[PDB]
């Protein structure tokens, strides 16, 4: 859960559109293949953070949705490094295959 | 089309140096060669006009050359392209680009072209080429 | 890549037909972790494009290559280059080209000479007449079978 | 058929002409006789 | 487009010299068978004006001029001898056609014949022998007011406004071939499309008929007010502008090509457009309101197809009924237009009589002009 | 309270989104429409152009 | 001086905007490529971009606009500047310049139904919210067929056989509940709405 | 001297036109690996601890 402030009435809201992977259904994996998407840690690397838009009368605020890879890259940015107490916090919160 | 079709047999692959790209899967500067040294000013100049777009002032300087009776630039080209070559061609990747140039402006008698005149008849083609029977003084005698 | 890029569909009809069925029920697992004729099949159909519709297999051979860390992917390449040379020997009706050519095509099977079809490649030589070929590449596979003596 | 014979040296004035009214300049990098190109160039120079 | 778009006529005592940027740039100086030639005539003013006719030769430096002498004079930029064709049936001089495809072939319509001159174009003698001069005629095609040659060179064309079928010739075998149609009138003026597929027929009738070179087939435009006055085809061929007497408007015909097998028909869409608008408009001048609109009498396009020029007359209440040159540039893909150029005008008291393109002119466009003086002037307009 | 922006002088970026193209295709295969004068199609004025022509 | 409405088409890079009876629209990620429409005479009460349906218009028309006022429901074609068809370029933005036909397409009356919403199927079916509690849709086709116009409206709310029961008895057990949303599942071919009052 | 060429066309390709009627492999569909609690419930069966049913 996250929150932040907007100037404005929100005159519009909006997604932007969604790359999507296509699913190669063949012969032999038709029955093996999830008919619903894997959760975005799964497709973190084919697919960028999903891209937002929302409106108020001073104009567009643009923004998207951190994937764990986005939220990775910001915390190796805020300790500047590869170690550091919120790397080693982030690898309790996904465990460390995940992470 | 005799030309482009020793191409196939005489460059059965392609050398990585070669420059300004290909007409028709032949490079543009083995096309322009070997119909200038089977006489063929008209074959060379289709080439020049298909490659137009990268060749640029060397389709004016062609021009310029095809129009004189003797296969010369004017003293006010010549030399143009002599301070082109001196800083453009002379170490470039692309033999055939070195010694169309060489021909064409009598510059770096000091070379044979040898990448692409093994024998004693294209010596003495590129070598009667670049003669001068004529004192411009503007001429530098290293290229003389 | 490089099949879907040389236009694919062609090259998999080419293939011998109980290879156009088998492909159809490998997984790509498979074909990483077990198979190696599916994929020396496409190789050998993609070379006999170039071979048969006259494209020099050099430029092709070359990119197999790249592609490929270190691996095998150059003895089939050279035997390729070598049957180009002879195949090409096949049609060539100038005598002194059609004997370069063949003293060429016995030089690529001279490099790999311990993993040729020698009885194949020397019936082949027959089908020119090229002997001396038959004499050299004979010799050059005794020669490294028994490198000590 | 009695001026028949007249339309052909008409026709085959108006063919020529058509070519080098087609081609131009570019003929003269056309291979011929010298009498012959010293006629096309009285067909370009509209002498005929 | 209409005349209210139109930059102002240039002030009064310049002359237009040149276009260029596509701006005109300017100086201070560079019935019986008679009153029926002067109804159909190309010339504002046949019956007055010194010049009948002018005609440009379709590929050189060369032109022909009547005279109200019945002499045709032939001038040449590379001659200063001017052969003069007088022949003993030469009359009432109202039309001019050079052959295409020829150096040395000059049509001429006479109010008893066609005289078709021979001129030897290197030995161009002060007045050629009457020789050197076929004689065409037919019983009842008189007097002839138009000649239209095929651009492939092989057929000449011919209009008498008595006579209710075109007259094509061949020159070379010397047949007569009629085309006629089953009423309405006779034949006022003729106009090959550039490909030579179709030709335009005018009649004195609120009736114009469009003609196929291929199988010799007919198309009629019946709803009209009054005459097809005058009218010109496009480079391709694949519009036909076309202007009716009493009304200010410049209409255009498409006709899109033969993607398709086994039938003459001309093939026409199924209406015109309107293009542009002559309705009587005021335009501000710093010499006070010019009054301009009226009919267009003659309406010529550049070979390039990117200058129309039309030869507007002026009705009784507007500049005392002048004519004045309109100069539009044109576009014919994707979208067929007509924007403004400007307005052409000459010697203070001179009036255009006649227009026409030079078929031939390296640099952009030139148009000749015949004035009222006698003069002409050859405009540039350089693109 | 908010405070409220101020302006006074003026220029121009914006344009036209619909561009005003001069050719009549609401029919695109066709074209040409009510006005105009028109091709002899009938057959009344085909069997006029047998009997008297007009 | 009367209406407002602002939004967002992200499948041509465009926000919108109206001002009472006109229509603007520029690239929400720059505020470039700014322009606008003149073509009304009336309020704008609702606004939709549609995918076309296939055949019916011409490759440069690749999406359509629709606007709809307390009278009219007008159709316009959106189409982009100089996309050639050439290879060996990246996929860097819709910058292809956009542009409106002047040419409404098509245009059909509202019944006086104030229309609230507009959106469309993955297909190019066209629907339509009315105030009076109906689900709308547009029609459209090609030719006109013998007994079937170009383009045409049709109601999805009121049943066929309600031209037998007396308006009497409608104007007195019915009260607008204004549908403000329509949302389509194009994923199994369903459509939703909702209302004012949560229906 | 005349070095046997096609005179102008001549070929005769031996896998000319070759056809084949039909052909087919067996589907690959195993009941997993390890067999945890055995194949098969309630379907006409193979690997219960019911074996019977007829």
């Amino acid at each position: 859960q996250m929150t932040a402030g907007v100037d404005g009435h929100s005159w519009a809201l909006s997604a932007i559109d969604e790359l999507k992977v296509d699913k190669i259904i063949t012969p032999l994996n038709k029955d093996h293949i999830p008919i619903t998407d894997s959760p975005v840690v799964v497709q973190q690397h084919m697919l960028p953070p999903k891209k937002f838009v929302l409106l108020s009368a001073q104009g567009s605020l643009m923004f998207h949705k951190l994937r764990p890879v986005d939220q990775l890259r910001h915390l190796l940015v805020s300790n500047v490094g590869g170690d550091g107490e919120e790397i080693e916090r982030f690898f309790k919160l996904h465990q460390e295959d995940q992470a | 089309q005799l030309v482009r079709s020793f191409l196939n047999i005489k460059l059965p692959a392609p050398l990585p140096g070669l420059q300004d790209g290909e007409v028709e899967g032949h490079p543009v500067w083995a096309l322009i060669y070997y119909c200038m040294r089977c006489g063929d000013l008209l074959a060379a100049s289709q080439v020049v006009n298909r490659a137009q777009h990268q060749l640029g002032e060397f389709k004016t300087w062609f021009q310029e050359y095809m129009n004189s009776k003797d296969r010369r630039l004017s003293p006010a080209t010549e030399n143009k392209l002599r301070l082109h070559y001196r800083r453009a061609l002379r170490n470039n990747t692309d033999p055939y680009k070195r010694a169309v140039y060489c021909i064409i402006g009598r510059c770096d008698v000091t070379d044979n072209q040898s990448e692409v005149a093994d024998k004693t008849e294209d010596y003495l083609w590129l070598k009667l080429n670049q003669v001068c029977f004529d004192d411009d003084g503007t001429s530098s005698p290293q290229d003389r | 890549k490089l099949l879907c890029e040389h236009q694919f569909t062609i090259i998999v009809a080419e293939l011998q037909k109980e290879l156009q069925e088998q492909l159809k029920i490998t997984t790509f697992k498979d074909l990483v972790i077990r198979d190696k004729e599916l994929t020396g099949a496409l190789i050998a159909s993609l070379i006999n494009c170039y071979i048969r519709d006259n494209a020099a297999v050099d430029g092709i051979s070359l990119h197999l290559q790249d592609i490929c860390p270190l691996l095998y992917s150059t003895d089939d390449a050279i035997c390729s280059k070598a049957n180009e040379l002879l195949q090409r020997s096949r049609q060539v009706q100038n005598k002194t080209e059609k004997e370069r050519m063949l003293r060429e095509s016995l030089k690529e099977y001279q490099k790999i000479s311990n993993q040729v079809d020698l009885s194949n490649v020397c019936a082949q030589y027959r089908q020119v007449r090229f002997y001396e070929g038959v004499v050299e590449l004979s010799l050059t596979a005794a020669e490294k079978k028994d490198p000590q003596g | 058929y009695k001026t028949l014979r007249f339309a052909f040296r008409a026709s085959l004035k108006t063919a020529i002409y058509r070519i080098t009214t087609t081609f131009g300049e570019h003929l003269n990098a056309v291979q011929a006789s010298a009498e012959h190109q010293k006629r096309l160039q009285q067909f370009l120079e509209f002498k005929e | 487009c209409s005349l209210g778009l139109f930059p102002p006529p240039p002030p009064r005592g310049q002359v237009t010299l040149y276009e260029h940027n596509n701006e005109l740039v300017t100086g201070s100086s560079y019935l019986r068978s008679e009153d029926l030639i002067a109804e159909f005539a190309q010339v504002t003013n046949w019956s007055s004006c010194c010049l009948r006719v002018f005609a440009w030769h379709p590929h050189t430096n060369k032109f022909a001029v009547a005279l109200l002498d019945d002499s045709v004079r032939v001038y040449n930029a590379s001659s200063t001898i001017v052969p003069s064709l007088k022949h003993r049936l030469q009359r009432n001089v109202a039309s001019l056609a050079w052959k295409p495809l020829s150096a040395s072939v000059l049509a001429v319509a006479c109010q008893s014949c066609i005289l078709i001159w021979t001129l030897d174009p290197t030995s161009l003698s002060t007045r050629p022998s009457s020789g050197c001069a076929q004689v065409l005629s037919h019983p009842g095609h008189t007097p002839v007011t138009s000649l239209a040659w095929a651009p492939s060179g092989g057929r000449l064309l011919s209009a008498s406004p008595v006579d209710a079928a075109i007259r094509v010739w061949d020159v070379s075998t010397e047949t007569c071939v009629p085309l006629p149609w089953f009423r309405g009138g006779g034949v006022t003026n003729l106009l090959w499309s550039p490909d030579g597929s179709k030709i335009l027929a005018t009649t004195p009738s609120a009736v114009f008929r469009v003609w196929e070179a291929q199988m010799w087939t007919c198309e009629r435009w019946p709803t009209l007010s009054g005459r097809c006055q005058t009218g010109c085809w496009s480079p391709d061929g694949s519009r036909l502008l076309f202007t009716v007497l009493g009304e200010p408007l410049i209409y255009s015909l498409s006709f899109p090509e033969r993607c398709g097998e086994g039938k003459g028909c001309v093939g026409g869409a199924k209406s015109a457009t309107i293009v542009a608008d002559l309705s009587e408009t005021t335009i501000q001048t710093p010499d006070g309101e010019e009054r301009l609109g009226g009919e267009a009498h003659s309406m010529v396009w550049d070979p390039s197809g990117e200058r129309l020029a039309v030869l507007m007359k002026g009705k009784p209440r507007v500049q005392d009924g002048k004519p004045v040159i309109l100069l539009f540039r044109t576009r014919n893909s994707p979208v067929f237009e007509l924007l403004p150029c400007g307005i052409i005008q000459g010697e203070p008291g001179a009036q255009p009589q006649l227009i026409t393109f030079h078929p031939s002119f390296n640099k952009g466009a030139l148009l000749s002009v015949g004035w009222s003086t006698g003069r002409i002037a050859h405009i540039p307009l350089y693109f | 309270t908010p405070t409220q922006p101020g302006s006074t002088p003026r220029i121009s970026t914006m344009r036209p989104l619909a561009t005003a193209y001069k050719a009549s295709t609401s029919d695109y295969q066709v074209i040409s429409d009510r006005q105009t004068p028109k091709k002899d199609e009938s057959l009344v004025s085909k069997a006029m152009e047998y009997m008297f022509g007009w | 001086q009367c209406n407002c409405m602002m939004g967002v088409f992200p499948p041509i890079s465009r926000a919108w905007l109206t001002i009472d009876s006109d229509i603007f629209m520029w690239n929400y990620e720059d505020g470039g490529d700014l322009a606008y429409f003149d073509g009304l005479s009336e309020t704008i009460l609702a606004v939709g971009l549609v995918k076309p349906k296939a055949g019916i218009f011409q490759p440069h028309v690749r999406h359509l606009l629709v606007l709809a006022t307390p009278v009219d429901i007008v159709i316009l074609g959106l189409s982009y500047a100089n996309l050639q068809t050439g290879s060996g370029v990246l996929n860097d933005s819709l910058s292809g310049g956009m542009q409106l036909l002047p040419d409404p397409l098509y245009s059909l009356p509202t019944d006086n139904t104030y229309l609230l919403t507009i959106t469309s199927t993955d297909n190019g079916r066209i629907f339509l919210a009315g105030k009076d509690g109906c689900l709308y849709e547009v029609a459209y086709q090609a030719e006109a067929g013998w007994f079937s116009q170009r383009c045409r409206k049709i109601n999805h709310s009121k049943s066929s056989l309600s031209f037998l029961v007396p308006s009497l008895l409608q104007f007195t057990f019915s009260e607008d509940d204004p549908i403000l949303q329509i949302a389509i599942d194009n994923s199994r071919n369903i459509l939703y709405t909702r209302s004012e009052k949560g229906v | 001297s005349r070095r046997q060429p096609n005179i102008s066309v001549m070929q005769s390709p031996l896998v000319g036109v070759t056809s084949t009627p039909g052909t087919g492999q067996s589907m690959f569909s195993p009941a997993s690996i390890g067999q945890p609690r055995k194949t098969t419930l309630s379907p006409a069966q193979l690997d219960p601890f019911y074996t019977q049913g007829d």
